[PDB]
């Protein structure tokens, strides 16, 4: 159920320093 | 590499 | 990877090391699906050509790493192999199609901050998130070139490719269980996985429900990073049914 959402960044609501790069790609 | 237990 | 960049650490807690017991070394990348199981490409235990067939006491998993060579305590699992499960009708003869294998772990793997499972697509993560040019993730400690060795686990975003440009590049057939990804000569950036990161993950963050999920698996290519050709991955959701027949069974 918690697949994917990693302890130190969707679990405390923190994004690595590239992710935005893949969502900006997502359009 | 650096040895395992 | 080549022309990838230092991770941060937990940037990808389903990394899975392959490492052979003797003599030590890095075997191939792979990854975390549920505490018990560990997905990678089949050419990483079972190539003819090369003369590889490793059985489960060949080599070990080594979870929750960030430094490639350091044994990480109190941070890094190391787990034994139950059980290897190859695609029966994985390809190594010709063109590597079908290039997936499970590992069943001996015995499951508490996670931490460190060590976390990634999804796998289900049919409409797949329609929705493998379209040409939405970029996917690699990562893994292979080569920094085609012709050393990085410090940490490296990481590169790569945008997936047109499949008639996949096939013009190569004289290789591919199949539709195979995507490829990588920028073109005339994008300018650059990036691509190489010996030592097969078997990893290629992942996409859905931006739907904010969850990563694996949709290709680092399967093949033809030199690392070169102008005008593409890195080839096995498309998991095609051969989703293959890995809940295994699951379900074992
Ligand atoms: N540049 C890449 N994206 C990339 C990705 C994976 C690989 C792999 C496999 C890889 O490419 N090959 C060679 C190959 C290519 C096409 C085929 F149809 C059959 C075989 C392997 O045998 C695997 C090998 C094992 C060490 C790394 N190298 C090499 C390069
Ligand atoms: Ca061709
Ligand atoms: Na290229």
């Amino acid at each position: 159920a918690d697949c994917g959402l990693r302890p130190l960044f969707e679990k405390k609501s923190l994004e690595d320093k590239t992710e935005r790069e893949l969502l900006e790609s997502y359009i | 590499f650096e040895e395992i237990p | 990877i080549v022309e990838g960049s230092d991770a941060e650490i937990g940037m990808s807690p389903w990394q899975v090391m392959l490492f052979r017991k003797s003599p030590q070394e890095l075997l191939c990348g792979a990854s975390l699906i549920s505490d018990r199981w560990v997905l990678t490409a089949a050419h990483c235990l079972l190539y003819p050509p090369w003369d590889k067939n490793f059985t489960e006491n060949d080599l070990l998993v080594r979870i929750g790493k960030h430094s490639r060579t350091r044994y990480e305590r109190n941070i890094e699992k190391i787990s034994m192999l139950e059980k290897i499960y190859i695609h029966p009708r994985y390809n190594w003869r010709e063109n590597l199609d079908r290039d997936i294998a499970l590992m069943k772990l001996k015995k499951p793997v508490a996670f931490s901050d460190y060590i976390h499972p990634v999804c796998l697509p289900d049919r409409e993560t797949a329609a929705s998130l493998l379209q040409a040019g939405y970029k996917g993730r690699v990562t893994g400690w292979g080569n920094l070139k085609e012709t050393g060795q990085p410090s940490v686990l490296q990481v590169v975003n790569l945008p997936i490719v047109e499949r008639p440009v996949c096939k013009d590049s190569t004289r290789i057939r591919i199949t539709d269980n195979m995507f490829c990804a990588g920028y073109k000569p005339d994008e300018g950036k650059r990036g691509d996985a190489c010996e030592g990161d097969s078997g990893g993950p290629f992942v996409m963050k859905s931006p739907f429900n904010n969850r990563w999920y694996q949709m290709g698996i680092v399967s093949w290519g033809e030199g690392c990073d070169r102008d005008g050709k593409y890195g080839f991955y096995t498309h998991v959701f095609r051969l989703k049914k293959w890995i809940q027949k295994v699951i379900d069974q074992f």
